[PDB]
């Protein structure tokens, strides 16, 4: 998937 | 607008496979939407179940899984249990915003279904002296805990001035709710019949009273 | 065990500010973002934004930007939600929830009620026609009230319903179902206490 820009 | 929609309510017996879905109004749900599923129990106890489409939060029972079904995100409970009666919300990461669905009330039957006991009360003389008139509709002992409440005055559906509580659990694990119709004393005097109509599992229980 | 514990319920006037804390434990605070979520009464959830716990950089949803702000006390593993210039419509339960992606572990929620109402005791009205009686507990502020029947002597068949917040004041009702042979033969009375105003009132239920 297209990346999640949150802090994970 | 991005509108995320879920089934309003679903009912199951224990042991069944139940599938909840989560749709976007603006396009297909894909793994790029990192679909989340969260559970609310009473009262406002939230538990995260699934994140990133299909990642079970550690400690969540193995019967919960997430996937995609067609254009939608899905939560599957493989062998529903009575402890799974709750409201389930999805959230999608869509156009770089987290958007929540409206929630699905899931009933997992812990006891036989039960029709509502409905009581309608007229305004008190004491209240009428303040030039206000509240009618009170009490609704108890219903299961599943899902009802729709409608009011009519002399046959006219009421569209304004009525407030209904969300169902809450009784000590016997059935549910209760109350509804209010707020009128002026002048309105009370202009009308004769008043009715509270409660629909539960496709059947309507109506109670009425006359002012006179 | 990962736990997020929030501060207690808040009652504030419009124009004031509220600050809610969210204390995290069971994991290293700076390794996951913290999100904040609003749930207005009886409605679904809205995402307020997140804050990066390593850099302190927040991301705010457009619908909350302005009066809503996030801060950290990193050394204490606490995240804060600040709401300035409060509006009646900010009345909601607020949740912190840890990343992610999304909302993995949730705080217990913090109720915030925004009202210009002064502390107000309820007006208590009898609800009269097994027979079901009740009392209407109208126009009080803030929560809670307690309702008993015959000073607690009548306990079976009592239902006290959740309050509705209406015109900056609360209303609820309580009912009791008694054998019809027993009322109005003997007296049935609703006792209503409102701790915030330090008031208690009894209302005997008489045929209408």
């Amino acid at each position: 998937p297209r990346g999640y820009p949150g802090q994970v | 607008q991005t509108v995320v929609t879920q089934e309003s309510a679903l009912t199951t017996s224990p042991g069944e496979t139940v599938t909840l879905t989560c749709r976007s109004s603006t396009g297909a749900v894909t793994t790029s939407n990192y679909a989340n599923w969260v559970q609310e129990k009473p009262d406002h106890l939230f538990t995260g179940l699934i994140v990133g489409t299909n990642n079970r939060v550690p400690g969540v029972p193995p019967r919960f899984s997430g996937s995609l079904i067609g254009d939608k995100a899905a939560l599957t409970i493989t062998g529903a249990q009575t402890e799974d009666e709750a409201i389930y919300f999805c959230a999608l990461w869509y156009s770089n915003h987290w958007v929540f669905g409206g929630g699905t009330k899931l009933t997992v039957l812990g006891q036989p279904k039960s029709s509502p006991s409905v009581t309608l009360f007229p305004p008190s003389s004491e209240e009428l002296e303040t030039n206000k008139a509240t009618l009170v509709c009490t609704i108890t002992d219903f299961y599943p805990g899902v009802v729709t409440v409608d009011w009519k005055v002399d046959g006219t559906p009421v569209t304004q001035g009525m407030e209904t509580t969300q169902p809450s659990k009784q000590s016997n694990n059935k549910y209760m709710a109350s509804s209010y119709l707020t009128l002026t004393a002048r309105a009370w005097e202009r009308h004769s019949s008043y009715s509270c109509q409660v629909t539960h599992e496709g059947h309507t229980v109506e109670k009425s009273l006359s002012r006179a | 065990q990962i736990q997020l514990v929030q501060s207690g319920p808040e009652v504030q006037k419009p124009g004031e500010t509220v600050r809610i804390s969210c204390k995290a434990s069971g994991y290293t605070f700076t390794t996951a973002g913290m999100q904040w979520v609003q749930k207005m009464p009886g409605k679904s959830l809205k995402w307020i934004g997140w804050i990066n716990t390593r850099s302190g950089v927040p991301k705010y949803a457009e619908d909350f930007k302005g009066r809503f702000a996030f801060s950290l006390e990193t050394s204490a593993s606490i995240a804060y939600l600040h709401i300035n210039n409060l509006k009646n419509e900010d009345t909601a339960t607020y949740f912190c929830a840890r990343e992610g992606p999304g909302f993995v572990y949730w705080g217990q929620g913090t109720l915030v009620t925004v009202s210009a109402a002064k502390t107000t005791p309820p007006s208590v009205y009898p609800l009269a026609p097994m027979v079901t009686l009740g009392c209407l507990v109208k126009g009080y502020f803030p929560e809670p009230v307690t309702v008993t029947w015959n000073s607690g002597s009548l306990s079976s068949g009592v239902h006290t319903f959740p309050a509705v917040l209406q015109s900056d004041l609360y209303t609820l009702s309580s009912s009791v179902t008694v054998p019809s042979s027993t009322w109005p033969s003997e007296t049935v009375t609703c006792n209503v206490a409102h701790p915030a105003s330090s008031t208690k009132v009894d209302k005997k239920i008489v045929p209408r």
